[PDB]
């Protein structure tokens, strides 16, 4: 159960430097290669660069100029920096831990065998946006009078960039939870609203709290939801 | 080193569907798969042509020989739909890690789906910001394609509308939201609002009063 979480500022003016980080639980970075990959809105997987934990280094030459990655041992993360940052560095940036394999084809002493890597635990990514402008306000969506399944939310306009994460009752209440992707306005900003079906019967004397994240501008708002 | 992917491939459910992966003597290279659903990470499905990952279904199975790699997905499911990325590491190269274009996997001749449709009409506390919206979730539905249409008592309306486009649930059916911004001065106007919402030759309507 090794996991791998990436903590992004989500936005980064153009030409400043992008910094990231890697929390890897569950498992330790020594003995083991540290990948940064990021993906451009509808396009391909593109690999930036691996870091063995002893601190060896290795780069996509196309990204190699602006681009540092380092490793911390005492801390179990490994980090990103992005320089010189244009529109084209936005991206959902991902952490992976990296394995190396070798195949001995041969015999080892005439240096019939290679070496390769692959990535075979990722981070969930975070989402880099990059944009001159600046950085969500909630509001309740009540149940109305389904066939006994009640629809109940929360609306979350204005925000930007993204993500928004919704949880309901502090991640208690999972079942129902659909969280719908959100529009982009004409004005640029952000809407999302998400949605938990409840029992209608005895829909009273129950509390329904949505937990809204928006960690660009490091808010944690709660807002309870009755008719 | 040139890694040639078929940028789509289509397959009907339980089928077996081959995605294949070009590349000048790809045989006598490590060939690596990677899976990538709607909206979520890549995950590791091969490693070094033909290895399983821990969790990975019997059905994925890397092969590799000659000028070409290949992920082969029998009994395929319509959970399977996704980008998949073959990836190598040449040595003997400037550029050493090399992905694939990408693959994308449809699975056709899905079950129909009718959407479900909730609309909920502006808060009680959005009201007192002098703001308005009509909230008008889509969901379940299958194929992902349907067109929305507002109306503000039996007149259809243009203005202040921002419609999503069809995302993949988990249930590998599909949703997306309209939303309608009004002024309290126009809500409250009306005698009543519709969101029409209309899929594969037919129309779902549901409608709001303020009080």
């Amino acid at each position: 159960q090794v996991q791998l979480q990436e903590s992004g500022p989500g936005l980064v003016k153009p030409s400043e430097t992008l910094s990231l980080t890697c929390t890897v639980s569950g498992g330790s970075i020594s003995s083991y290669y540290w990948s940064w990959i990021r993906q451009p809105p509808g396009k391909g997987l593109e690999w930036i660069g691996y870091i063995y934990y002893s601190g060896s280094t290795n780069y996509n030459p196309s990204l190699k100029s602006r681009v540092t990655i380092s490793v911390d041992t005492s801390k179990n993360q490994f980090s990103l920096k992005l320089s010189s940052v244009t529109a084209a560095d936005t991206a959902v940036y991902y952490c992976a831990r990296t394995q190396q394999g070798k195949r001995i084809y041969g015999v080892v002493s005439f240096g019939d065998y290679y070496y390769y890597y692959y990535m075979d635990v990722w981070g969930k990514g975070t989402t880099v946006t990059v944009s001159s402008a600046s950085t969500p306000s909630v509001f309740p969506l009540a149940p109305s009078s389904s066939g006994g399944t009640a629809a109940l939310g929360c609306l979350v306009k204005d925000y930007f960039p993204e993500p928004v994460t919704v949880s309901w009752n502090s991640g208690a209440l999972t079942s129902g939870v659909h969280t719908f992707p959100a529009v982009l306005q004409s004005s640029g900003l952000y809407s999302l609203s998400s949605v938990v079906t409840v029992p209608s019967s005895s829909l009273g004397t129950q509390t329904y709290i949505c937990n809204v994240n928006h960690k660009p501008s490091n808010t944690k708002v709660d807002k309870r939801v009755e008719p | 080193y040139v890694l040639t992917q078929p940028p789509s491939v289509s397959v009907a459910p339980g089928q077996t569907a081959r995605i294949t992966c070009g590349g000048n003597n790809i045989g006598s290279k490590s060939v690596h798969w990677y899976q990538q659903k709607p909206g979520q990470a890549p995950v590791l499905v091969v490693y070094d042509d033909s290895d399983r990952p821990s969790g990975i279904p019997e059905r994925f199975s890397g092969s590799n020989s000659g000028n070409t790699a290949t992920l082969t997905i029998s009994r395929v499911e319509a959970g399977d739909e996704a980008d998949y990325y073959c990836q190598v590491w040449d040595s003997s190269s400037d550029h050493p890690w090399v992905f694939g274009g990408g693959t994308k996997l449809t699975v056709l001749g899905q079950p129909k789906a009718a959407p479900s449709v909730t609309l909920f009409p502006p808060s009680s506390e959005e009201l007192q910001a002098n703001k308005a919206t009509l909230v008008c979730l889509i969901s379940d539905f299958y194929p992902g394609a349907v067109t929305v249409a507002w109306k503000a008592d039996s007149s259809p309306v243009k203005a202040g509308v921002e419609t999503t486009t069809p995302s993949k649930q988990s249930n590998n059916k599909y949703a997306a939201s309209s939303y309608l911004s009004l002024t309290p001065e126009q809500w409250k106007s009306h005698r009543s609002y519709s969101c029409q919402v209309t899929h594969e030759g037919s129309t779902v309507e549901k409608t709001v009063a303020p009080t």
